[PDB]
């Protein structure tokens, strides 16, 4: 019967309040995951119990149960990979949900520097969003145009991080990246985003190209109270790689 | 007087300077 | 500011001490220090600074061994910069060799007397069983100096496996693929795991996760040695260059690909590496042509990382003695260098391409001050490349081709212009 | 609501009645900036529209402009003015153009600066396109000059050739060795620019062993390059080799640490944020230095170097460990830097992400060294450990707690604050 998913996520609830006690609460060095071990085996049974019930949108609340408990005890690269089966599991039947794991998919990426997997995430993500909420069935209807405007600055800063060749810079990256100029539009660009963040997003990617290292310290404090604290850690890490380049070794 | 170089569009390249 | 103690059950590679094991160390370890800083956990770094990797080995007949000295030695099924506690966390050779048994500040032994008595007081004669049982089995890494250990052995009422690694010397997977490559190290007499673990380590990037690829990686890369997204891409390397120092022309090709098509970061660190790596395989006569050719190429993103390579193979040539190819190759390449099309950047590639080429010291020296300026052509950059011409004109060079280079300068002037202000 | 209506529905009376003007010049000389503020509003737009179809109303409304453009330089307003200049009476060009170079190009936004360029490019082109007569009336020689000159003493003929060379166009109608090579790295190391650091230490590792202390030492030598000195030298000493540039980097590191901390007052008090300034002559003192830009952006400049040197000293060789007469003026500079960033955040805003990280990094290395450790720990230090404990208290709530939230959630008075500030 369909009880048993029911019995085995609450026994997967009890292990993992054991491995919160003891890797959160208590702190313990003599931690070595064998609660972890079993809320895994019990969540993988109730996850593929509820897909042979045909019930995919509850084996993706199991898997969002797990992957929540995996980076709340430091594993964000394994939390993302159960994200996206959240998320893969839930596109089919509920769009919206499946953005919200997307997202916390890139979050656990950018945790783990993960910035080429995150950027990837985005990118599906900002392509999910115009294909399922922006239509006159044009403009993006509220609930996905949060998502919209959260791809749209955080690919931004992660291509100005990462800075890819031809051929892996994308159409959609170009066609982004190409929006971020100005020559001959002013007597609305802005899209999506708001007015005075797209200004400084256009100045960021100016500054950037020109290596006007003083212009990215002036508009990272200006930005700051604009941005979250995950795209305020990306303005810093495009700042920090701008002043001393990774891949150098000294 | 800056322009994207043509096989790296991260470079700039210089016409006026 | 610490960490708990590791002991490996793997013990250092021999073959890191020939001639081919120390160039491959030099080379593996930049591999290494990039693998570190891209997928490192960094639990025991707080701090930024990327190249502060270290791992908690302290020597032992002590100060904690070096991490450029525990290449492959780490243990296969712990992911990368994790420093928490484990079931292996030290070696039976271990407890066998500091205790001297052969079959820190602090009374740590007088705590190891106490617990074995109250323990097998409490288990001897299932809740609290369970968890002094653990209890034991973590508190056994600090058991020194007793047949009192053979008490846990007397006191009787993943699975086996972290358990069959000590009687053989995502959490199943890394103990298992532990288990199979030191079978094959040390028990090889007594090719099915080397097929199938190349199977998982060609998955896509979710149906392989990253701690399952990085393990499985290291895993078959310590079985080559002893002769018994960016960072998939960068581990990938360091088994192609340890076959290559353990159908050349392909594995150097596989490189510059991977300039041309690599993040900036993935490809500062392969232009770090291909000097030396052009100098232990192949003949400089047969190096100049691919590393002029992919300076200059269309299909080149990278000139500034480009312009650092054919500086190490010119002084290489400049300083073994073969000085006649740092004239040959520059006067067989000058056409191709003064046609090519955007003039700021054309003109910064000879600055480049002279600079390497010279003589003197100061203008050997002079290059991160242009690589600075890729680009730009302003005064400066005009001026710099009249002086660094000057110095190959007088320098290097015969009548017949110091005619061939006023011949080619002319086809182009019609900041060429000036050199024939100076040149005469 | 009323303010902004009242002024659209003025707007479409003035609008419809432009056979006179006494109206037009009220509006424009009063509200400049709430006419730009709602120029995207229909009747303001045709108002716009209407003001660049008389010579009079335009130049009135550059003036007014000119008289406000203070206010008028955030981003959004900015580009509204801009977008309210583009297609201004044709007569005024010369006065519009003057406006542009005057009072903008200057502005951290990149692409309000590209947006007025542009505007400027466009407006001399008008003026070559004119005939002699009443164009040269719009802006003579003398008036040429004074723009061309600005452009040049600032920056921004080279940041801006396309006007330059326009207002041009309009205007009209041999290789010595060391003391050449430290002449080229000082031009490019003895100035404030960020741009090219790791180029910059490899430099002026080049410069011989016996000059780099006067080179670095110099009080135009970018302090930005220290750190870059450290790491880079770190890797010729993890090779096993001298560096003369990482002794170099230290002393001057270390000099300039320990020459800063003679600038603080005396006695030290706990910097406490709630109400500073009851002993004045304390903090007048550190208003005096904190306020100070030269100062101020010096403390996480050191603090760069000094954090570079920290993460790496516990594996140097022991004749590069801190000298322990340094021991006291590391902790002392360590919180007068923490007191610094404290400081920023109360009479300005965050402090800049690197800069943070910069002081941070220092605490952070400062408290795992066990001789800086005794240092801060030693009853003399009290009130230093109390100000460690109050600025990072200040700083996590000061990013982390929102107003009107708490930090948790479902012997004098500075003691005691110190305990439960790190209890909680």
């Amino acid at each position: 019967g369909p009880g048993e998913a029911l019995a085995l996520t609450e026994a997967a609830r009890l292990f993992l309040r054991q491995e919160r006690d003891a890797r959160q609460r208590l702190v313990c060095p003599a931690a070595y995951g064998e609660p972890l071990q079993a809320a895994a085996s019990a969540l993988g049974a109730a996850v593929r119990l509820h897909l042979e019930l045909g019930q995919p949108a509850a084996a993706a609340a199991l898997c969002l149960e797990l992957a929540a408990a995996l980076r709340d005890l430091g594993q964000p690269a394994a939390a993302a990979g159960h994200f996206q089966r959240a998320a893969q599991l839930q596109l089919p039947q509920l769009p919206l949900a499946a953005l919200q794991a997307l997202g916390e998919a890139a979050s656990c990426q950018l945790l783990a520097r993960d910035y080429t997997g995150a950027l990837a995430v985005f990118t599906r993500m900002q392509r999910l969003a115009r294909e399922h909420g922006s239509h006159p069935v044009p403009a993006a209807l509220g609930a996905f145009s949060d998502v919209l405007v959260r791809c749209e600055v955080s690919r931004v800063l992660l291509l100005l991080l990462l800075q890819p060749p031809p051929a892996k810079l994308l159409p959609e990256h170009a066609q982004t990246l190409e929006k971020y100029s100005w020559e001959a539009f002013d007597s609305e660009s802005s899209g999506q985003l708001p007015e005075e963040l797209f200004l400084l997003l256009q100045s960021l990617v100016m500054a950037t190209h020109e290596k006007d290292t003083e212009a990215i310290k002036s508009l990272q404090v200006e930005m700051w109270p604009l941005l979250t604290a995950e795209q305020n850690h990306l303005l810093h890490l495009v700042l920090q790689e701008t002043i001393s380049p990774s891949g150098q070794g000294v | 007087x800056t322009r994207h170089w043509q096989n790296n569009w991260w470079i700039l390249y210089h016409e006026f300077c | 500011v610490s960490c708990l103690e590791q002991q490996p059950r793997n013990k250092p590679l021999k073959a890191l001490d020939t001639r081919f094991g120390r160039k491959l160390s030099i080379i593996r370890g930049i591999v290494e220090q990039e693998i570190q800083a891209m997928v490192s956990k960094r639990e025991n770094i707080a701090t930024h600074h990327l190249y502060q990797a270290w791992d908690p080995v302290p020597s032992l007949s002590g100060a904690l061994i070096s991490h450029e000295k525990l290449l492959l030695q780490i243990n296969p099924e712990r992911e990368l910069g994790s420093m928490s506690y484990k079931l292996g966390q030290v070696s039976i050779h271990s407890v066998w060799l500091g205790n001297s048994i052969t079959p820190a500040g602090v009374d740590i032994h007088s705590c190891s007397q106490f617990l074995l008595e109250l323990y097998s007081r409490w288990i001897l004669p299932a809740i609290l069983i369970s968890e002094v049982v653990r209890s034991l089995l973590v508190v056994s890494d600090l058991f020194t100096e007793r047949n009192q250990f053979e008490l846990m052995y007397v006191t009787l009422t993943v699975g086996a496996l972290h358990g069959i690694l000590y009687v053989l010397e995502q959490q199943h997977v890394l103990v298992m693929c532990a288990t199979a490559f030191y079978l094959i190290e040390n028990y090889p007499l007594d090719a099915s795991i080397i097929q199938m673990c190349g199977v998982m380590l060609s998955g896509s990037e979710e149906s392989t996760p990253s701690i399952i690829y990085h393990c499985a990686l290291r895993g078959l890369e310590r079985l080559l040695l002893s002769e018994q997204s960016p960072h998939r891409a960068m581990a990938a390397l360091g088994l192609m260059l340890t076959c290559m120092y353990t159908v050349a022309m392909e594995r150097v090709s596989v490189l510059f690909d991977r300039i041309r098509k690599g993040f900036p970061c993935e490809a500062r660190v392969v232009a770090r590496i291909l000097p030396q790596f052009l100098d232990d395989f192949f003949p400089p006569q047969d190096i100049m042509n691919k590393v002029i050719g992919e300076f200059l190429s269309n299909q080149q993103p990278y000139p500034q990382f480009m312009a650092t390579v054919v500086y190490k193979v010119f002084q290489t040539l400049h300083s073994t003695g073969q000085s006649s190819m740092v004239r040959d190759w520059v006067m067989l390449s000058l056409s191709n260098f003064t046609q090519r099309a955007p003039v700021a950047m054309a003109t910064w590639s000879l600055s480049c391409f002279f600079v390497s080429a010279s003589t003197s010291p100061w203008v050997a020296a002079i290059l991160p001050h242009v690589i600075s300026r890729m680009g730009k052509l302003e005064q400066v950059d005009v001026n710099l490349f009249c002086l660094v011409a000057t110095d190959f004109y007088r320098h290097q060079i015969e009548e017949l081709d110091r005619r061939a280079f006023q011949s080619v300068l002319e086809v182009v002037a019609a900041p060429y212009h000036r050199l024939l202000t100076c040149l005469r | 609501i009323v303010r902004r209506g009242a002024l659209i529905l003025f707007c479409d009376y003035v609008c419809q009645n432009l056979h006179d003007s006494e109206h037009l010049t009220w509006l424009i000389v009063n509200h400049i900036q709430d006419l730009i503020s709602l120029s995207h509003e229909p009747p303001v737009q045709d108002f716009i529209s209407a003001v660049h179809r008389n010579s009079a109303a335009s130049g009135l409304f550059i003036q007014a402009i000119q008289s406000r453009c203070e206010n008028l330089s955030t981003p959004t307003m900015l580009k509204k003015t801009l977008q309210c200049l583009e297609g201004i009476h044709l007569s005024q060009s010369g006065a519009v153009l003057t406006l542009y170079v005057d009072r903008l190009l200057c502005t951290p936004f990149r692409v309000l600066a590209r947006m007025v360029d542009i505007l400027a490019c466009r407006r001399v082109e008008m003026l070559l396109a004119a005939n002699l007569q009443s164009s040269m009336a719009q802006l003579p020689m003398e008036e040429l000059n004074r723009i061309q000159e600005y452009l040049q003493s600032s920056g921004l003929a080279q940041r801006h050739q396309r006007l330059y060379s326009l207002l041009d166009r309009f205007r009209l109608s041999v290789s010595p060795d060391k003391d050449w090579y430290v002449h080229l790295v000082k031009s490019q190391c003895w100035t404030r620019s960020d741009s090219a650091l790791l180029e910059g230490a490899e430099l002026v590792n080049r410069i011989p062993a016996e000059d780099m202390n006067a080179f670095m030492m110099n009080s135009e030598f970018n302090l930005s390059l220290l750190a870059p000195c450290l790491s880079l030298g770190m890797s010729e000493i993890s090779g096993g080799q001298k560096s003369a540039l990482f002794e170099a980097a230290r002393e001057v590191t270390l000099a300039r640490v320990s020459g800063t901390v003679q600038q603080l007052p005396a006695v030290h008090h706990v910097f406490q944020p709630e109400l500073p300034a009851e002993p004045a002559a304390y903090w007048s003192k550190l208003n005096d230095l904190f306020g100070d830009a030269a100062l101020y952006q010096s403390l996480p400049t050191l603090a760069r170097a000094l954090a570079q040197y920290l993460v790496v000293v516990s594996k140097l060789p022991s004749h590069l460990h801190l000298p322990p007469e340094k021991e006291k003026d590391i902790v002392k500079f360590v919180v007068a830097t923490l007191e610094a960033l404290s400081w920023h955040l109360i009479h300005e805003q965050i402090p800049l992400s690197l800069d943070l990280q910069a002081g941070l990094d220092c605490c952070c290395l400062a408290l795992q060294l066990p001789g800086l450790w005794s240092v801060v720990s030693s009853t003399e230090f009290v009130t230093h450990a109390c100000s460690l404990i109050h600025c990072v208290h200040f700083i996590l709530e000061a990013v982390a707690v929102q107003p009107g939230e708490q930090l948790l959630s479902p012997n004098p008075k500075y003691i005691t604050a110190a305990c439960e500030m790190v209890a909680e």
